[PDB]
């Protein structure tokens, strides 16, 4: 029967793949490659573990297709249910109900747990502010219209939480905040993300960009990354390089694995050459096309052939190019 | 009752093998668009696969909009089907993600036994538990509230009590979104509970909206367009028009004489097939009013003068400039 | 009595004149030349009538003081007030209580018409949606404030008034919505306009605009008015041509008689000079003007002089132009 | 009662055939606009014609809110006169056509047998409605309510309860309206029902404002100008502006003697006519402390010496360039 | 004890320093030079005083820290409390909560006072406005929610109030709006103003500016003070100047004496000649900085090691800036 | 309990007699800024002055933060201390000088015979008293309501009930504010009633914002830099580097060999110091997972090769700029 999770772009990954000294192994737990990316990220998570460090922050750069929201879910995966883990894309913030820095602040306290005993109740610093700002405030936080939340609701929040620390009748579980496409928030988030993570209270912030030197938004400044050096100064960089021809067939071959098709290592081959002459996500996409074209001809496995046809039915960006710009007059 | 544009458009026509026949559910041409939209149609029908994205691309008038409808009409009314533009984004209530967001959970139906319900409709019934001078209001729904209802669907579908109807999102005019909701997107189309979406655009070598200046090759960025299949529509024969005029012509209930057809074949390959096709209905009234139960062809030479198209038009306004507006 | 409609600049405006053939007379029902706009705006009208298909867009394109709006009255006028004729502004759309995209769905939605029996009852799609958004929506109906009606709303009702209408209670009117002066949408609400037309339920689109090739509002790209093209090849263009000297003399009489002003035969000739010169425009409120300079002097047919006199005191664009550009500097 | 700029003006200063007086009704000079202001009020009076349009178009300072108020005084108390600036569109709790629509319905008036109301107080009246506490916001009231106010007030005029009252929008600085506003003023002006419209502009081929460098003559577009009538305010000479000061002297209820009177309008020469007038009330409160009742040329030149008009603050600006911000 | 007011910029200044001729004295009531500005403001105060004249406007300009700002504060306490006195800055009037024009309205009301005899009731027209807009709109006084007040209430309002004070029942009592930086206004406002200056319920504006030519916000033109000519045609320009070594001294004599602290009168020479250096309000900070460090060393009386090592340890604007350009390199 | 970037900053570490310890309660180095602040510290504890500004300038990395902090340290919890961010006045529900009226407001103690209010809290308890279920929106407090408050607490201070506490409002990141920020803040440090107030920015000399290209020398208008005392940070050398870099070491509880700290000392002259600061955890942790409690140099260099500084991945962006997107 199908269930509400079916197979997704990162659904074969079950975290990074890395041993107990974590060196990672060249294939386990969906991960291909990208040995120095996720040994970093095998340390920040022990950083995470470990939950001492407040506001540590960590930038994935990388060109496109290189993993970097991989590792992001092999890290979320690796780190289980109990802690949190808040991912947002940078463009959700600019909320037409809040401001960008309290959009920030809710993504930042959401990921801190509190975990009170009586009985068991792990819940967000980002839940008891809602429920502290207004009589009936728990309905906010489904169906959000929280409002701007006053700052003394939050310094008594955090001076109540932190008498509970010291009576010992609850836990700090510090997480993590997860900004994919950090490079769509503009030079005021920015500013605001600089004093964020120098509180105690502020969670590991883990992002991902694969922009070059580039304008930072809101200004007319060129930077790395697309993020202003003051910020860059505070993380740490992990780069993930591009991958080879073995790398980018053990990553169609687990694909394979996890959409349930099977072909031939001819086939193999030349959605290979395709991946390493398109991209990687092109020769991902034709595997359940080319599965499905196989299925159409009543076959078991998918062949040469069936690749081809999708080939020629499915265009890549380059080739879906030229052809535009052999018609440019006609569009528009 | 009332023919649309696209009430002719029945289904995708191929035949059993896959394969596209020439002229069939009211579709002509375009085989190896409709060849790939009917594997997209098995894509959708087999259910096991979250997020995937295909984007129609050509020029004006090649059936993207076409296609689109006629693998809504070969999945049936079970299946749900969102259409969308893409200037819905921008609402006064909500924030462009949030509609976005709503209209991919939109796409996810469930049928809990007969009950046809979506994620969304969940989500606001959830989200709402009112009158008296308080209106209702759009409202940025967390994913806190969104992961309870995904886990009581998996319950309720773990008990034998609902059944899973992964639909389709067809966001057509996507080049109207901005870079902030192109960027959104790369999120919505990575999960493992995303529906099936379907892009549509017509643009060359454009400005993508939201950015300074940074072109790009459908007015999307590159980044998504990474993520997506790209299915051709190329640009239709003088057969196929007079084909496609002749579909048109039986779907509104015009007849029209062989010489007219030919008439406003010349003419819709001079012009384009929308001016064509959107000549037909006044020739017939024009024939009606003169008597005549058929279009001839001098009812569509008096309409064809009546009338201007695009291009015309802008002749006659590039001629007389300066008595336009500016 | 003084009512709330009094003489206006399209009052004398009674219909298209047209016979049974749509042959349009030289002069009847207040309408004068434009023989080949009036026609086609007789087929349009037949097809509205007809109310068979959907989403039909008519473009009426032509100089200033050609008609356009003139003709738009005519059809509003000939087709009747059983029919709805939903008229509105460009620039009425901007809305601060809802979307662009809202606010013509609304105006699409009002040029519906449904006659429900019980004794009949007329309400259009968008009454019924206000008053199924919520309770006692109806208010929202004269007030506005009706935010932005939610899809699901509109989709009920869209298979509920379908199966009134296989039932046999409802029948639906398509009506017309009339944008006059289209250039003032932004491409954002032509693109809505161009899926918004291919809806079954969707109205007749008339839509006027004096512009040349000029710069869509909202991007910075040349189109032949204002409007993109892919938006112009779902039309068909109606061109209103400008008036010889005949016709503005026979737009000047009907007016006159509208306005219940007498005038010489020179007083026509020569206001006409003034016209052919300046503008229809101008030389129209002239005669108002004269009448009560020559009612001032206790006469009672506008002479040569009571135009000579009001065309010294009232100055058209052209004049005051001149005298502005003698006066460089002054002004800021 | 305090004395504001325009307290002295009392009526166009007409005699009975519609020539201006040189001097009347607390004016001076301006005859030709004067003339045609006349015969703008006979229009009002007539109550026949509906949504015609005038522009004063002129320098600063010339009487251009001076003509419109001096219009206002020959209709009286009775007829509706709404003044209105250009920049009250830009409101943050409804759109501008909306403030435009509604400052337009305040002119209509309507005396129901005794009560005075605008069609502005019927729409909002019936536009509101049991927990009415909320803040009191303004909403965009559609056409189908004018409608059917429309509707009620012609059946208490048909029954005899009712009598129309026909008045006047003044919009005071009409270039500081955007391209939308002038838009809609098109169907506004059209109208069967709108009131006659008084405009009021001081630009001269100025960028119009919501546009990309499109200029226009005034500040207005070339569409809306074909709607008006424009009448022009002329520049005054010295005589005239020495009266223009004598007028005011008495107004403020200021003694002045004539070479004080002299110098003042050798003063009015240069600078302008508003910084002349200005210097009477410091002059005469200058003579009252000196113990004198009345003010001497020594009390115009102390003033002047004192207070700078903008010309002369100008050249210490241009000087002392390095000194000032940017 | 330490109460709420403290020791401020302006809080040694008394009022002008004027005899009643209305001609300044050297020194009087904390107020230094200035001849001819302070001799104009109270020309300007003698006309508030009459309050006969309505909507009268007063621009100071000048260079800054030339005493504009001072030159006000003098005027308010002159004026004393009876009086209103509205004080705003340029950019108070951008407000989420109404419009600009209802917010220079909103200023505009709250400086016409209105005495209401029964015991004796004062009031502004402001508050009777927010009173009669809502069944609880006293609320709105305080909280600022006022919305924008319909234009009806305000009429009323104004046909009310002068009913009372032809009968007796109240009396007028017209203030001062004293609009600080007036630059920050756009055109829109500027426009507005005009008009609002032409009511006879207007107060006497006063605008306060240290601008040359420059930009107009809201538009590309450029203009003296920032603002359009149109409105500078309206009001009197009241100019001050740069101050002499002898007025710098007796201004830091007057700050020392508002401070409560000693100096020597070398220390006096070398804070004067760093005043004509840098600026005057740089010297004056230095006065309370030299007077600390002197405490610190058990010192009661400030000596010139003391204005040298704060010299030292503080920057004025110009040692920052070549210093920075020295580093240029290093700032972001 | 968590380790944070300034939680090992405990004071400015000065003598009895104001001047700056080369290392003393967490801060090292920095002498003229620290006997600067020691200075503003005493004008603080004076409560004398209001509205008195001062401004921390250097390059990033220079302690800016850190000595604004330790001045709060300096004061105690008694003292209200409200940090700021120059962005956090873009607020969607009040205007920015709201924001900024409240946050000085905040920053005025006021202890009642015991509990500690502030001003802002008086404010807030006043503005407002069905509405407890309504949405608590923040709103634009008005100036009449702060004044019976300031009233209201100088009858309190007369009886002798309560004690006036003045504080400090830090307004880190000050260039993010925009030209009506600063404007609007010659009003706010004018008053006899502000609290004492200290900026901090690291912008050279930039383009203020809101303004069309207006470059300024800190970010900040010369208008506000007339108003405050300037405080200049230091470029830290290698040897001020390293005890900054042991500090951190012991704060966050970790050993490290002298050739570790060497070595780091070495890359922190090399990149910045706050990139060597942040390697100390990750070589603790790979030190922690070798079956060690001490980094020793290899960790470092392991550490080193694992995470890249910005100037490196500038220089590898730069290098692979057409594979990288923008
Ligand atoms: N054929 C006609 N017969 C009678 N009156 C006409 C005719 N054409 C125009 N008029 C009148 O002339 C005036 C022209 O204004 P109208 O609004 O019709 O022009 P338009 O073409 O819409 O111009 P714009 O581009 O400025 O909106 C109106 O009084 C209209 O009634
Ligand atoms: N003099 C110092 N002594 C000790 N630690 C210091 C010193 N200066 C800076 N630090 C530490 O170095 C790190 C970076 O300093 P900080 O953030 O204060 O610099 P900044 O760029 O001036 O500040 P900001 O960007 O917040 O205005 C912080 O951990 C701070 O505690
Ligand atoms: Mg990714
Ligand atoms: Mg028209
Ligand atoms: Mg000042
Ligand atoms: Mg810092």
């Amino acid at each position: 029967v199908t269930r509400i999770e079916r197979i997704g772009a990162h659904s074969h990954i079950r975290g990074l793949g890395l041993d107990d000294a974590l060196e990672p192994r060249q294939a386990s737990q969906g991960m291909v490659g990208q040995l120095a990316a996720r040994r970093a990220a095998g340390v920040v998570l022990e950083m995470i573990r470990e939950g001492k460090i407040a506001g540590r922050a960590v930038l994935i750069a990388g060109q496109p297709g290189t993993g970097k929201t991989a590792i992001a879910m092999g890290m979320a995966q690796a780190l289980g249910p109990d802690t949190p883990f808040t991912a947002i894309a940078g463009s959700e913030i600019f909320s037409l109900e809040m401001s960008k820095t309290e959009a920030l602040t809710q993504a930042f306290r959401r990921s801190i747990g509190v975990r009170i005993k009586e009985v068991v109740h792990t819940v967000s610093l980002h839940e008891i502010d809602v429920i502290n700002s207004r009589t009936q405030g728990f309905l906010a936080l489904f169906s959000g219209d929280t409002g701007e939340i006053k700052s003394e609701v939050r310094e008594q929040i955090n001076a109540k939480v932190a008498e509970w620390r010291e009576e010992g009748k609850a836990e700090i579980i510090p997480g993590v905040l997860f900004i994919d496409e950090v490079h769509m928030l503009d030079i005021e988030s920015f500013s605001f993300l600089n004093r964020a993570l120098e509180s105690d209270m502020a969670p590991v912030l883990i992002m991902a960009t694969n922009r070059g030197i580039t304008r930072i938004r809101g200004t007319s400044y060129q930077s790395p990354h697309g993020i202003p050096i003051d910020l860059l100064d505070r993380l740490l960089i992990v780069s993930t390089t591009p991958y080879s021809e073995k790398d980018t067939k053990q990553i169609l071959r687990i694909r394979c694995e996890e959409e349930d098709v099977e072909m031939s290592e001819d086939a193999y081959t030349v959605l290979t050459r395709i991946g390493l002459e398109t991209s990687l996500r092109y020769a991902i996409q034709l595997i359940t096309a080319a599965s499905l074209v196989c299925r159409k001809r009543k076959g078991t496995e998918v062949q040469v052939d069936d690749i081809k046809r999708v080939y020629s039915l499915f265009l890549d960006e380059s080739r879906s190019t030229q052809y535009m710009k052999e018609y440019q007059d006609a569009f528009l | 009752q009332r023919i649309a544009s696209h009430s002719h458009v029945k289904g995708l026509g191929l035949d059993e093998s896959g394969l596209a026949k020439q002229a069939a559910s009211g579709l002509v041409g375009q085989e190896n668009a409709r060849e790939a939209c009917g594997v997209i149609v098995e894509l959708i029908k087999s259910k096991k696969m979250a997020g995937r994205a295909v984007l129609l691309a050509g020029p004006p008038g090649t059936g993207k909009t076409a296609l689109a409808l006629a693998i809504a009409q070969e999945l049936g009314s079970k299946v749900p089907f969102c259409p969308m533009v893409g200037s819905e984004v921008y609402s006064t209530e909500i924030k462009k993600t949030e509609v976005l967001m709503e209209n991919f959970r939109r796409a996810i139906g469930l049928r809990i036994k007969i009950q046809d319900v979506t994620l969304h409709d969940l989500d606001v019934a959830n989200a709402r538990p009112m009158g008296q001078l308080m209106k209702p209001k759009k409202t940025e729904i967390t994913d806190k509230l969104r992961g309870e209802i995904n886990k009581v669907v998996n319950k309720y579908i773990d008990q034998g009590i609902a059944e899973l109807v992964p639909g389709v999102l067809f966001v057509d005019e996507v080049h109207m979104l901005d870079i902030e909701c192109f960027t959104y997107l790369h999120r919505a189309l990575e999960s493992s509970i995303a529906p099936i979406v379907i892009f549509a655009s017509n643009r060359g070598n454009c400005v993508i909206r939201g950015t300074e200046d940074i072109t790009s090759p459908h007015g999307i960025p590159l980044d998504l367009l990474d993520r997506v299949m790209i299915i051709r529509t190329m640009l239709y024969t003088p057969q196929e028009m007079k084909q496609i005029i002749k579909i048109r012509a039986q779907t509104e209930g015009i007849n029209i004489s062989e010489e007219a057809l030919n008439h406003l074949g010349e003419i819709g390959t001079k012009t384009t097939l929308r001016y064509s096709v959107q000549l037909l209905t006044p020739a017939n009234l024009l024939a009606k009013i003169n008597g005549k139960d058929s279009i001839e062809k001098e009812h569509v030479e008096e309409i064809s003068e009546l009338f201007y198209d695009a291009k015309s038009s802008a002749k006659i306004l590039a001629d007389q400039q300066d008595k336009y507006m500016k």
